[PDB]
Order: C-alpha cells, then structure tokens, then sequence
C-alpha cells in the first residue's frame, strides 16, 4: 500500500511556467474535396462530443391564436405584400446560405439533390 | 461561370430569376482551405527571407545579432524588416522612412521591458533603439522541434499507394518578423497620431484596435500574428488576483 | 545504485524547462524533481548546484557564497549539463523556480505560475520607460541611416519547397512563447510588475483586427 | 378568385404562425433572438414551437407535442451541417434537435430584394424572415417524418438524397403535405 | 388636416408614456424621483420601463421584457458619459444599464 | 439611449462602441427596411441642428 | 477480406484505408447495392455481440448527440 | 499471454460475479492502428 501510494505520488505533476496556447481561428478544410455523406459523419462525430441542453415546456398542448382581431389585422398588414417576392426572398437565401456553407466546408455541392428537395410543387400538383 | 435559380408560386405562371457568380463562392472556398493560408504566410516569410538575401544577410540571425562590434549589419537587418512591413502594410512605398537612426542597446539598465524595439524623436530625426540582448536571448532560446500541435486517412493511402534552413533559422526569421510586427504597430500609432499617443500605446496595447481598424483593417492585407489565436494558460486563474466586480460599458476590446 | 543516464537526462528537461532556456512543453512529475535532485547530489562536479537548490526548502536561508571561480565552475557546468548566453540572471531564475516548486504541496494538477522573486527597487511599467527613455536618449548613436523587394519567382518556389515540409503552427508557437518568456524574464529582472493583462490585450488585439 | 383564395390560405397560414410566435412570449424579434448566443432558451423555445405548429398543421387531429427537448445550439464550422440548418431526430424517445446558429443568422441577415393609430406596423424583411424560418423548420419536420415513418435508415438516406421527399411522399397524404407552405412554391437551379 | 393627424399622433404616443408611467406606481414625480440619491430603486425602475415601453414601441411584436437588470447611477462627473445620461448594453445576456443622476436633474 | 442599445444589438459591440463615438451610424445602419419602424420613435418626429454665429 | 475488397475496387484506395480503420462505412457501401441484388452475407446468419460490451466500453463513454446514427 | 492472465486473475479481489476482461499488457512502442497500417504496408511492399 505504501508502494501504490508512492505511485500516485511521484506521478503527480508539478509546477510549470505557463505557455502561449494557440487555438484555430477558422476550422480550414483540407484540399481534397468531400461528398455531403461523408461530411455528415465527420460533423455528426463532432456534434457527439457536445454537451446537450435539456429545454421543459410549460404544457404539453401546440401553441396556437385564435384571436380573429389580430389575425385579420396581420393579415391586413401583410395584405401588400407580394407572396411571389416573398417566396423568391425566402428560397434565395435559403440557397446562398446552403451555397456558403457548402463552399466553405469544401464540400460539392449537388445541384440535383438541391432541385429534388422542392419537387413537392409537383407531388401537390399532380396528384 | 453564371448560376440561374428560378422561383415559382402556385398561382399564376410567374417566375422570379436571379443569377448567381460562382466566383464569390470559389474565392470563399479558397479562404477556407487550410493550404491556401499556409502558402500565404510560408510566402510572406520566403519574400522577409529573400529580401535579407539580397542584402547579402544569408547569416543565421542569431549569428548576425551575437556580433557585438558590427553594429552596421544590426541597424540594417532592423531597418530592412521595418521596411518589409511597412511595404505589406502599403503596397505602394518601397523605401521606407528615408532618414532614421538607430542606438543599439547591451546593458539591462537602459532596457525595456517587453519592447525591445523603441522609437523616439530627437527633436530633429527618428530614433529607434534596439535591445541586442534581448533579441539573442529570443533567438537563442531552444525551440519545440519535435513535438506535434494539433491527415492520417490520405499518408495510408499513399504509403498502399539549395540554402540549407533548418526549421530553428525559419523560426528565427518568424520571431523577428513578429517582433518588428509589434514595433511597427506602436510606431505606426507613433507617426500618425502623435508621442503623447504613442506613449499611451506603451503602456496599454488596447488602443491598437481603435487606432488601427479605422484604416488598417480596410486598406491593407492580414497581419502576422493573426495566423493564429494566442491564449495564455491557465490565463483565468492568473489573472485572478485582478478582479473587478465591472460593468463594462464601453467594451471596445472583446 | 542508480541509472546515471536517466537521472541526467530528466535532469536536463527540467532545468531547461526551469531555467526558461526552452519552450519544450512536456508534463513535469514530481519524479523528475526527485531524479533530477538526485543526479545533482550524486555527481561531484554537480555539488555546488545540489546545495544551491537544496538551499531553497527554507525561504529563509538564501543563497551560498560563492568567490568568483566558484561561480565561473558553476556556470561552466550549468553549461555543460545544457550543452548549450548562461549567465548569473539563468541560475537566479534556476533557484527561484526551484524554490516556488519545492515549497509547493503535492497535489493532483499542475500549478501554473509565472515568473517572480528574482534580481530592491519595486517599480511599474511607466516609471520604468521614463528613467530607460533618458537613459537611451544619453546612448549617442551608432549609425545612420540616409530597397529591393524581388520577387524572383523560381527563387520564392525554391525558398518555398524548403520551408515547406516545416509545420508553421509549432513555428508560430515556438516564436509566441519565445516573445513571452523574454518578455516576463525582462519584467522580473527588472522587478517590473508584469501585467498580463496587457499582453493578453495584444493577442484581442489580433484578433480583433483580423475580422474587419 | 382562386389565386384570390390560394393566397388567402398561405398567408392566413402566416398570419397563424406570425400570432404563435407572438403568444410564445418574445422578448426580442427573431433576428435579434439569433444573434444572441447566451441565451439558448429561447432561440430552442423559438424552433421547438415552430416545429410544434408545423407539426398541427402536417396532423390537425395532434393538439399537444412532447414537452422536453434535448437541443444543442451550433457555434462553429466544424459542427454544422450545410444545407440543413436545423435538424430533428430522437433516441430513446427523447427528442433531439440541432441549431446551426451563423448559418440562420446569415439567412435572416441577408438583404431582401424589394422592387388607424395604435402604431403597429410589419415590415417586410419581418415577414419574410418569418417565412424562411418556417420553411426551414418546415425542411427539417419534413426530414423528421421521414424519420417516423420509414426508420432512422431512411432519414439517412434522406439527409444525402433527398428524392424520398417524392417517392416516400405517398399521394394518400397529398392533402396533408399540401398543408406545408413548403408545397406553396417551386425553386429550381439551372446552369447558365 | 394631415398635420393635425401627426400631432395627434404625437401626443397620444406621449399620452401613453404617461399612462405607463402612472401605472408603474410612482410615489413622485419625475424630477422629485431624481433628486432622490437614496432611492435607486425607482430611479431605475422609470428608466427601465421607459427603455421597455420604447422598445415595445420599436418592435410591435414584442410585448414583454427582460425582468432583470444590472445598473449603477452615476454621482460623480469621473464616472459619467457627456452627452449619454442613459447608456444600454448587456454582458452574458444580462442587460446592463448607467444613468447620469445629475445630468439627468440639470435636465429637468 | 435606446438607439445606442438597438446598433448594439444589430451590429456588435464594436458598432456600438463605434456609434457612441461617431452617430452616423444612426443614419448609415438605419436601413431604409425598418424606417417605418423607427418612425415610430418620437425622436423621428424632430430636427435639431447647430449652426455657428 | 472480400468486402474490404469490394469497398477497395468500387470506391477508390483512399475509402479502402478509411474503411480499414472505421468498418461502419460497411452499410453504407453495401446496401447501396448489395442489399437488393445478391443473397445473404455468411456472417450475417446469427448476430454476434460481445459478451458483458457495456461494461468494457465504458472507458469510452460520449455525452452524446447522434443526428447521423447510420448504424443503429 | 498466460504471465499476464494470471497476474490480473491473481491481482483482482475476490468476488460473487465472473469480471470479463480483454487482452492486455503483453509484449514499448504504444501505437494505434493507422501508424500501424502505414509502417506494416511498406514493410509489405518490400516483401517480393
């Protein structure tokens, strides 16, 4: 026992001045590109490693409004308002962001699996 | 090359067209590559090494900065990374200041602290003083050249598929460069804003970030030391012998 | 009986690490100070620097005296044990951190400090530039001053394939934690309060400059 | 006056989710909420509500929704996954929701193209900000049901290909999915 | 009869901030409020509800607020802002507020 | 004070610590967006300029 | 080995030395087209786990937060 | 393989339920399996 107690002793560490630490400004991407597949896993590995937080509701019930006044008055509000402007300022963000996030990953972008995600105008349409 | 998106709404035939340049994003995506940044500062410090060479200072800095008699290589090799930085700061002046002194500094009783290049005005012409044993203390120091700070994937398959520097002589050029980094930002505040502010500037560095992102941030390229992100260890528990119960108003310094 | 060999060499690591000789971060157990104690004990041209550190258990028991060759033979195997300039200023800060680290309790973490209690007069950073700025301006210059900038480009491909093969982050933390153990060694020296909060403010200062 | 009566129903949906959000108890506008990054409860209140009220409009027999949320609110690169800003899963019947918050701060921060006495006013940057951040809600419910209704494998499947939002979209529930203001619109990139 | 629609405006929004005022509960008068040192609490109550009926204002949308907040009245000039009696910020998501008590009783 | 608090919030600290110095912001970072918006404050509804005599 | 080999001849040297290391790529270069066009995999006749996998895995534990569990 | 089973039998404490355990402390160098895989494949390829 004194042996063992020894041990931990002389593996303790000691002092030491302290020293620059240098951390990585901007999580720079190799050169060899990667497909969106295996981006996910490396991220989702990351995301692992992350302390998660809990949220509590106060009910279990949907939040909702049943206020007409109110409703008609939004309405009202947003009556000028273009749906085709708003749509095309919605989706074109949409677009950039995912565009950015994909040029800064270092990660190709497929254009085909980006039309596919709004072919529910179809899907609707059709049938 | 040009990228086309189209919008359109069930309720009418209407399509909404933008067009996109892929040049904004492949310049992003060239920012983002770690390579790109490391060619970046690795030919900064080939041109600081070039440019020594044409000076004939092909000497090992430590060697150039032990010579106690020869002052004049000294004074040159100082003047000489004053001018580098200053021309990356403004690519449009090749020749520095064009009169300037320079006092070489051997003894700890006229020493400063933590800036061992100074600036000062003699009533008649720039004066700059430099600390030579402070800079062979820097230079001289043994180096971590075998320690590894944090791709394994890419060397497994490859492996299944003339100046002699050494990497103490590039460190060496690094330290020096960082160090009249740090004496050209104080004597940058020096001449464009007055002795009273440039003595203010010694005595608390904060003011670096108001005096220099009003023109420096928008006009010239990226400075050295901000390759990377340097924190002190154990900075919190330090530090904690100087607490304030604060309430900070005018944080201009995160 | 001992392992000379071992002893000497973590004997070494320690002292460059205590007499700020080095950046080399390695983790220091309390089995390196007990070998290294020990290896300085042991060898008989070592003996002086055994007491000296020895000397630092009690705070109250300072320095040896030591005549002129004693302090010369002392140094020379300061040298010898770096094979490595070392002067009087490296021992003085060997026996400072000795002493802060023998008078540590034991304990499970490491304790990181920074360096004090080396080298009467306790000033600050101003009253110091103003007594070092007049004693500069005495200093009569040396030389005056009354530029090519190439860009040969198969001289920076060259300058390039040589540097390219060296890892720029351990550059860029060997040249930082140099400027800083310059930097803390000359407040110390000078009995200059060293405030890192300053020093911390440069590196915000980098930083945010960077993302404007 | 069916167009009339198309755009009734859309922004009427708006309007809904707009008055939700007011009843959840803001302190500040959505933007605002995102670029605040010490306190993730109400960016996770924010995203889990509009997943709640996606989640009525998708099923309008569902009136109430789980009242815990393991959430975790991406900060950097490294952790976040382009193209889906938000993402819902769970394990263990515990659900898991992640927040790329740059990434919705650069959408909601982007500069939009714009070709009685009380003082209330909605500008038009507030609705569409609305609008994006229920439609990627609505992206990341749609990826979500996948995941109910075909197993974690399919929700995979999804995350890279995500042509099983029109064959595993069944037109037995065209009517249901036709309750997205997802379905309201049609964006397309063509090469040129 | 525009202008006397702005004017209207005006001063119902004025009205209100009145109306706010006399709901929060006040023992004094404004000006009486801030010549009282001894008394923060209400100081900094009128000022924080002033900065909330201001925001709501700002952002229709919003109909509630932060229920705490950290703030410091200022007495000496060493410690006050010309031309800033009331500054607004927050550190770690905690609002953060400085008023100018003498300042803000030469201005009354 | 509010505006002050607003650029903050919109913009940084940096902006809000740039604006405390320099109120052009209140004219450049006003968006003309949210000018219905900020015409809601009553310090719209009034100019006050200084003119040497 | 085979599988490995697949992986090697259809997706490259680079994802073979991945796979190498990680074999959870398995599922993902397999049932792509595996899954659909040949018969059963040998191993695949029983299912094998490691007896008392909890307690030796627990030196290895992540406060975790799968959103891409490819592989239940 | 037998040394240290029998050393880590011996060395754990008496008690009611069998420890299952794994190979361990036998034959310096402490690597991992990409080193391993880089060193092993060179070697490999020397082998005619």
């Amino acid at each position: 026992i004194m042996r063992s107690s020894f041990a931990r002793c002389f593996n303790s560490p000691i002092m030491r001045y302290a020293k620059i630490v240098l951390l990585q400004n901007v999580a720079l991407q190799r050169d060899k590109r990667t497909t969106l597949e295996e981006l996910l896993i490396e991220r989702g590995e990351k995301i692992q490693m992350l302390q998660p937080q809990q949220y509590i509701n106060s009910g279990t019930e949907i939040p909702f409004c049943d206020d007409a006044e109110f409703l008609n008055r939004l309405l009202k509000h947003i009556d000028p308002y273009p749906l085709s402007r708003m749509y095309y300022n919605a989706a074109n963000t949409m677009f950039y962001t995912t565009m950015e996030n994909y040029a800064v990953s270092n990660c190709k972008f497929n254009i085909e699996d980006y039309n596919n995600i709004f072919k529910v105008m179809e899907n609707i349409r059709k049938h | 090359n040009k990228v086309r998106t189209v919008t359109e709404i069930v309720n009418s035939d209407e399509k909404i067209q933008k067009t996109y340049e892929l040049a904004e994003f492949d310049l992003k995506n060239l920012s983002s590559l770690e390579s790109y940044e490391t060619l970046k500062i690795k030919l900064a410090l080939s041109k600081y090494m070039a440019m020594l060479s044409t000076l004939e200072m092909t000497q090992p800095l430590l060697e150039i900065f032990r010579n106690k008699a020869d002052t004049r290589q000294i004074a040159a090799v100082v003047f000489s990374t004053l001018a580098f930085i200053h021309n990356r700061f403004h690519p449009l002046v090749t020749n520095f200041t064009n009169k300037m002194e320079f006092v070489v500094t051997e003894t700890n009783d006229t020493s400063i602290p933590g800036e061992p290049i100074l600036f000062t005005e003699n009533e008649g012409v720039l004066l700059c003083s430099v600390d030579r044993p402070s800079i062979v203390k820097m230079l001289s120091r043994e180096f971590d050249t075998e320690a590894l700070v944090n791709n394994c994937n890419v060397r497994i398959a490859k492996t299944f598929g003339d100046f002699s520097i050494t990497e103490v002589e590039a460190t060496q050029y690094l330290t020096l460069l960082l160090t009249v980094e740090h004496a050209y930002l104080h004597y940058y505040i020096f001449k464009n804003y007055g002795v009273f502010e440039y003595c203010k500037s010694l005595t608390d560095h904060s003011l670096f970030t108001n005096k220099l992102r009003s023109t420096m941030s928008t006009k010239t390229s990226n400075l050295l030391l901000s390759k990377f992100k340097f924190t002190i260890e154990d900075f919190d528990k330090i530090n904690s012998n100087s607490v304030t119960s604060g309430f900070n108003i005018y944080n201009f310094n995160k | 009986l001992i392992n000379m060999r071992r002893y000497r060499n973590a004997a070494r690591k320690l002292i460059h690490h205590y007499s700020l000789n080095s950046t080399s971060s390695t983790e220091y157990k309390i089995s390196d100070v007990v070998m290294t104690m020990i290896f300085l004990l042991r060898s008989e041209k070592y003996h002086s620097l055994f007491k000296l550190l020895e000397t630092t258990f009690d705070d109250y028991t300072c320095r040896p005296q030591m005549t002129q060759v004693q302090t010369d033979t002392l140094l020379d195997a300061v040298r010898s044990l770096l094979e490595m300039t070392i002067d009087l200023t490296t021992v003085d800060i060997m026996r400072s951190s000795f002493a802060r680290c023998f008078n540590s309790p034991i304990m499970r973490y490491a304790k990181i400090v920074l360096l004090q209690n080396v080298a009467d007069k306790r000033t600050t950073l101003e009253e110091l530039l103003i007594e070092r700025g007049e004693k500069i301006q005495m200093l009569q210059p040396q030389q005056y001053i009354n530029i090519p900038f190439c860009d040969d480009a198969e001289f920076l491909n060259r300058l390039l394939k040589h540097i390219d093969p060296y890892p720029l982050s351990r550059m860029y933390y060997n040249a930082a934690n140099t400027m800083f153990y310059t930097t803390m060694e000359n407040y110390a020296v000078s009995n200059c309060k060293f405030n890192i909060e300053d020093y911390n403010n440069i590196f915000k200062v980098m930083e945010n400059i960077r993302k404007h």
